[PDB]
């Protein structure tokens, strides 16, 4: 009876440059469901609304990756969490989790809207950036946010009901 | 085509027989509502994705006319009109008995009291015959300030969105004036525009050899290239002229 839906999306930039398209892992209650990017997904399995709204987010995300002022040497990764869980008495944990070079940088819970900010530096001036590219650039809200765990949850919903 | 969008109030969007605005004031719901009646109006009903697919490509969450019945437990519009399915996704965001529109056709259930952005909107005939006529645009085309649009939701590099536009007599979108192009803070998502570099003079030009105007694009630097993505809050994003994206046509300057 609990039940979680794990959204990971991974975009790239390769000397500075962000890599066109995206690759979306999505685990639902912890098994590996879809292997998402670009052209398709892949688990009549018909993924058109996974497709626009992970093409939609690769977008964003790439957008963010852009904004980070880092270093154009090599191989970058920015890569988002986003994890939804109903819990057996039926109430909800939430989460947003972006991770550059595999390293966790930034979280927010989404039932709270709270972030919470690493220790080092380094990694605070990546969240930092990225914070302030939600929040000016994006110009992500509180009701983005509210939206974005709603979304997951309906989503968790949805694959629920059918299998 | 060439046919005159019918009557709407000055500066709104007109778009199919139905005329649009979007108001960035955070109002509540009632607040919104009241503000589109004051413009002999209402909050936006939503009732086809064909004729109002100008709505796929709107960012952020505004104030939509549905609202939730306790007692029947039924979704209508404000003027009690029923809800058709294969519309709107509804969604469980917060308790509260009106609805956020957003983007890919969703509506968010969000208390009446929170304030939020919202969207009016008032069909064509129902606008009296002494009002704004928005300029000779295509038949299917979003008219605002007599300048018109669509959108390319097939993506295609840019070269093949040119052509693409150019194939409706038309070109990429021109960015020219913050003012009479404020609809475009409202888009989501990028698109290809007519902005071009040129790596020889490292400048930046439109489609038809007019140079970028300052002050009026904020330009990041994303993937090497010589072709710019429009995206929200008037920015170009530097993006290869090869990679597949949606598009923006515009009738020419
Ligand atoms: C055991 C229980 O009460 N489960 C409820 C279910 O009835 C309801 O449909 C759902 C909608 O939010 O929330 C949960």
């Amino acid at each position: 009876e609990p039940h979680s839906l794990r959204y990971n999306l991974t975009v790239l930039s390769w000397d500075g440059s962000v890599q066109s398209g995206f690759l979306t892992e999505v685990h639902l209650d912890g098994q590996p469901f879809l292997r998402c990017d670009r052209q398709k997904c892949r688990a009549n399995k018909t993924w058109d609304r996974e497709t626009r709204d992970l093409t939609g987010w690769g977008k964003d995300l790439r957008m963010t990756l852009a904004h980070i002022k880092d270093q154009k040497e090599g191989l970058h990764s920015l890569q988002e969490i986003r994890v939804c869980e109903i819990h057996e008495d039926n109430s909800t944990r939430s989460s947003q989790h972006f991770y550059y070079d595999g390293e966790l940088f930034l979280s927010q819970n989404l039932e709270t809207l709270e972030w919470t900010m690493p220790q080092s530096s380094r990694a605070q001036t990546l969240a930092m950036n990225v914070r302030n590219f939600l929040k000016e650039d994006a110009m992500e809200t509180d009701t983005h946010y509210h939206a974005m765990r709603a979304d997951c949850l309906s989503e968790l919903r949805r694959y629920l009901k059918s299998g | 085509t060439e046919s005159y969008c019918g009557p709407c109030p000055k500066n709104w969007i007109c778009y199919k027989n139905n005329c649009y605005q979007f108001f960035d004031e955070s109002k509540n719901w009632y607040e919104s509502q009241a503000s589109c009646m004051s413009q002999n109006a209402s909050l936006l009903k939503v009732y086809s994705k064909e004729d109002q697919d100008l709505l796929k490509l709107v960012k952020s969450y505004h104030w939509m006319g549905l609202v939730h019945i306790p007692t029947n437990g039924s979704w209508q519009w404000e003027d009690g009109s029923i809800l058709s399915p294969n519309l709107l996704t509804i969604i469980e965001m917060q308790k509260g008995d009106c609805a956020l529109y957003a983007s890919s056709f969703k509506g968010y259930i969000e208390n009446c009291s929170t304030p939020n952005t919202y969207i009016c909107m008032q069909r064509t005939v129902q606008i009296p015959l002494t009002e704004s006529y928005c300029g000779p645009c295509p038949k299917n085309w979003i008219c605002y300030k007599n300048n018109c649009y669509q959108f390319f939701d097939e993506s295609k590099n840019w070269y093949e969105s040119q052509a693409s536009c150019m194939s409706q007599n038309a070109s990429l979108l021109k960015v020219y004036s913050k003012e009479d192009q404020d609809l475009l803070k409202l888009v989501k998502s990028y698109h290809w525009m007519g902005l071009v570099h040129i790596p020889t003079n490292g400048s930046w030009q439109w489609e038809d050899g007019s140079i970028l105007s300052p002050n009026l694009l904020t330009i990041i630097e994303m993937q090497k290239g010589d072709c710019a993505l429009y995206a929200s809050s008037f920015k170009g994003y530097i993006e290869n002229c090869s990679t597949p994206n949606t598009y923006i046509c515009m009738q020419r300057t």
